[PDB]
């Protein structure tokens, strides 16, 4: 069941977009909570924010 | 039930228990069955994977006109080890072997009586 | 994958189907568990069939009837000791 949120959120692709602002620029940043229902979402945060 | 994470039909969704996903190609869902199946049948051997199993789901021509002219010869020979059977398991047994029951188990009192035929000789014969 | 490289060292004898075809990669399997299940379980009705009038006719009826011809002769080799226990002493005198 933690292998449920991996797939729910898409982190199957958003993995390749934190790898990419990580050598260009300094930082990679995540963020995770819980969305409206009861399951969690793991969003990543861009750089330029 | 009611709605427990935001499923409506709690049978199949797309988030929990489908996963779309890639795969290379093929024909029919029927030759990509086959593939991992003689992978898997030639580990273990043609012992357990035979005929009708790995040349049905096979990706050959006219097999529904071939399936069906071996499937009877398969079928015709039954009848020759079933006929040639049932007058050899009706004989070897219930016949001329129940009778070991009849000649074993019946001179079984021969013996017997022998005895009591011999209790007589001794006492209550002569006095 | 942890299970058929374990099962390559031992073999086919301990790791059957229906625990490696079961938790396979395969597309359609519950449409051929099924066809293959149900010829297990007609052939089994077979060597039960044939070996219930076996197994009660090799023994109990044909068997224990070996100590109804072996165990009841004793007692005819023993009583012709008894009736030979009479031509000896009281038997003129």
């Amino acid at each position: 069941a933690l292998r449920y949120v991996k797939d729910y959120s898409e982190w199957s692709d958003e993995r390749s977009r934190a790898a990419l602002n990580y050598f260009v620029e300094g930082t990679c940043a995540a963020i995770v909570g819980v969305d409206e229902n009861g399951r969690p979402e793991i969003e990543p945060i861009r750089f330029e924010e | 039930a009611e709605p427990i994470l935001g499923y409506e039909n709690a049978l199949a969704e797309l988030d929990v228990d489908i996963n779309i996903d890639a795969v290379p190609d093929t024909a029919n869902l029927a030759q990509e069955q086959f593939l991992q199946l003689t992978e898997l049948a030639r580990l273990y051997g043609p012992q357990e994977v035979p005929f009708d199993d790995l040349l049905e789901l096979s990706s050959m021509p006219e097999k529904t006109k071939l399936i069906a002219k071996r499937r009877e010869r398969s079928e015709q020979m039954a009848q020759v080890q079933a006929q040639q059977g049932q007058m050899q398991e009706q004989i070897a047994m219930q016949g001329a072997m129940a009778e070991i029951e009849n000649t074993q188990a019946d001179t079984a009192y021969l013996a017997a009586r022998a005895q009591n035929e011999m209790l007589k000789p001794q006492i209550e014969a002569f006095k």
